[PDB]
């Protein structure tokens, strides 16, 4: 467990994947 | 996923495919949340109706990158199960409520760039994210169209499909249908007059409904793809496993 769900390909790089803007937009709506 | 689109390498570090040992064949979704233990949907291992009841002698799971039409080998591992635990009360005969298993693997996982946990949800991140709107995101190797007669044409992702989906409310996933939906499930998905469309199909089932949480850039696993009537129709949703709700299952099978 503990480390879960930070990508090593983006959180971990401080890179957004293509659709995750959307995800944020429909929160702050 | 119907009306998804290909899933960037890496997106899903925590997707896993639950196969049919020989003849080998995607049956459907699970997710990866420990380095021993997969969650994914009691029907996908016993539906009686279908005289359904694998046992870890007819499975396998593979984890990491597939990129699908390939065995990736050196990017993906195969694993053999040890146990499966599906919940006691698992109701396959009417609406299947607690749509709910546990795989444990025969062995531990090297976690890498393509193989990492995801997070189950807590108290207060359920009590932030769970709200109709927020939108949630689905991903799967199933059919890109719903194959009710046949359709046997196109329906086979070379890549992983992601759909981000927003929750709806209780009340309109109830009227939605003449089903009786319990407090172990919400449904997601467009309405009529929004536009745009998106939703799990035939091989998706099992797999992971996930949501990130602004408050720590972590993403949480808040449910599993459980049923539908169709897929992708107009005026329905696709019904999820509440993962939060059978929280405490999954901790007593674990302690």
């Amino acid at each position: 467990e503990a480390d879960c769900g930070l990508r090593p390909l983006f959180e971990k790089k401080q890179v957004q994947d293509q659709t995750e803007k959307e995800l944020f937009e429909s929160y702050i709506e | 996923i119907v009306e998804g689109q290909d899933a960037e390498v890496g997106l899903s570090p925590w997707q896993v495919m639950l196969f049919r040992k020989s003849p080998q064949e995607l049956l459907c979704g699970a997710s990866l949340i420990s380095d021993r233990w997969v969650l994914t949907a009691a029907h996908c291992l016993l539906y009686p109706p279908w005289d359904k009841n694998f046992t870890v002698d007819d499975l396998l799971v593979r984890i990491g990158k597939h990129s699908r039409t390939r065995y990736e080998r050196k990017v993906e591992k195969i694993s053999m199960l040890d146990k499966i635990y599906i919940h006691p009360r698992y109701n396959w005969k009417e609406n299947l409520d607690r749509d709910i298993a546990l795989l444990k693997l025969k062995r531990p996982i090297e976690l890498s760039d393509y193989i990492h946990p995801v997070c189950l949800p807590d108290k207060q991140t359920a009590a932030k994210l769970l709200h109709a709107g927020f939108k949630g995101r689905v991903t799967g190797w199933g059919n890109r169209r719903e194959t009710w007669t046949t359709s046997v044409a196109e329906v086979q992702p070379s890549v992983l499909q992601v759909v981000n989906l927003p929750l709806v409310e209780r009340p309109v996933c109830k009227a939605s249908t003449r089903i009786r939906i319990t407090d172990n499930m919400f449904c997601a998905g467009y309405k009529p007059g929004e536009g745009k469309r998106g939703d799990a199909c035939e091989g998706d089932s099992g797999g992971p409904f996930v949501m990130k949480s602004p408050y720590n850039n972590r993403w949480y696993q808040m449910g599993i793809v459980s049923w539908g009537e169709g897929c992708d129709r107009d005026g329905k949703y696709g019904f999820y496993t509440h993962v939060f709700r059978l929280k405490k299952w999954i901790q007593k099978v674990i302690d």
